[PDB]
């Protein structure tokens, strides 16, 4: 889920 | 005299700014149509996937900044809020219902009320179900005079949970647990002394939440199939992971 990665940064 | 324990008082500091989230998801569904020529204008389904989808957002940025999760690194954060996305999205649709809402209609994170007679006029059989156990579950809240300061630790309980598998920092999650547990155990017993087992009735609602949130995120599966569901969609990736 890179989305949900970038999102918490 | 009520007695709110340190910790609820933390908690509650974190909460998100209702009136600008409100706004800023207003404005954001507006902008939308008016990017869109008449013919390209979104369905009432596709504006509503768009909402739930800009309510992720919001609820990605509340955890973020919040108390102990900021503590996690990414990795966990990620792993915790895969496992209750659906979760939180229901238990902030329930409690906006709880506060904000007329047992007639829906109050939105937008700001407006849609009337259960729309729903049950416009929507299938799924959606109807999937709608009344929601109220259901709202007339229950109600009953048990569910507050603020309890959905704000039921909100840290759903989101902190010790079900997900692979968590680096597992103790910190039960440390969390059960500071959040204690505390609102302190409060009902506190505040609400002749409901003498609200602690308990209110838990009770946590597998309730999570009936309503699987079937929700199948309902949304489903519909994407059939290509009603705007494209890309926080919502959809949390499926597709
Ligand atoms: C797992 C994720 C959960 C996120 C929850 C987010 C927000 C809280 C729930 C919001 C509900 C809005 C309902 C709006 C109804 C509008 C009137 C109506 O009947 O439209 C029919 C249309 C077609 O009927 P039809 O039957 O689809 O097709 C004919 O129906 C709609 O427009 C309703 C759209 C609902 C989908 C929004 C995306 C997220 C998924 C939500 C699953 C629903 C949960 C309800 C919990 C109370
Ligand atoms: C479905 C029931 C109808 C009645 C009032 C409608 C909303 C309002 O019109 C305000 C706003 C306009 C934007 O254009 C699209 C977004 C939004 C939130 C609308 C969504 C939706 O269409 C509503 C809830
Ligand atoms: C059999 C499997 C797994 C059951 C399980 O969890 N084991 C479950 C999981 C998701 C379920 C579907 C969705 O809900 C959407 C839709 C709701 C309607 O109401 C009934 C039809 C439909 C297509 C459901 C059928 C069936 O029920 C499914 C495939
Ligand atoms: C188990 C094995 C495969 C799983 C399904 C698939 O994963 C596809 C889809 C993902 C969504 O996320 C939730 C809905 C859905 C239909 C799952 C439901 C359920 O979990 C299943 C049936």
């Amino acid at each position: 889920n890179a989305l949900l990665r970038y999102l918490l940064d | 005299a009520a007695s709110i324990p340190h910790l609820i008082l933390e908690l509650l500091k974190c909460e998100p700014d209702e009136p600008q989230v409100q706004a800023k998801i207003m404005a954001y569904l507006q902008q939308e149509q008016a990017n869109r020529s008449k013919h390209e204008k979104l369905s009432t389904f596709g504006l509503m996937c768009k909402m739930a989808d800009q309510t992720l957002f919001s609820i990605v940025e509340w955890a973020r900044s919040s108390i102990f999760f900021r503590e996690l690194k990414v990795d966990d954060q990620m792993k915790l809020l895969q496992n209750c996305w659906s979760e939180l999205l229901i238990l902030d649709h329930i409690y906006r219902q709880v506060v904000h809402g007329k047992e007639g209609s829906i109050f939105l994170v937008t700001g407006q009320q849609v009337d259960y007679s729309i729903i049950a006029s416009q929507a299938g059989a799924t959606l109807n179900n999937l709608m009344s156990h929601a109220q259901e579950l709202v007339a229950k809240l109600r009953s048990l005079q569910f507050d603020q300061r309890e959905f704000v630790c039921l909100k840290f309980l759903v989101l902190f949970s010790l079900d997900v598998k692979n968590l680096e920092n597992f103790q910190l999650v039960e440390g969390v647990q059960e500071q959040v547990n204690a505390a609102l155990l302190d409060y009902t017993m506190c505040n609400y002394p002749q409901q003498t087992e609200k602690f308990g009735q209110l838990l009770l609602r946590l597998p309730e939440i999570r009936a309503i949130s699987m079937q929700a995120e199948e309902y949304l599966y489903y519909k994407h199939l059939n290509g009603d569901v705007p494209y890309n969609n926080l919502l959809i990736e949390m499926l597709h992971a």
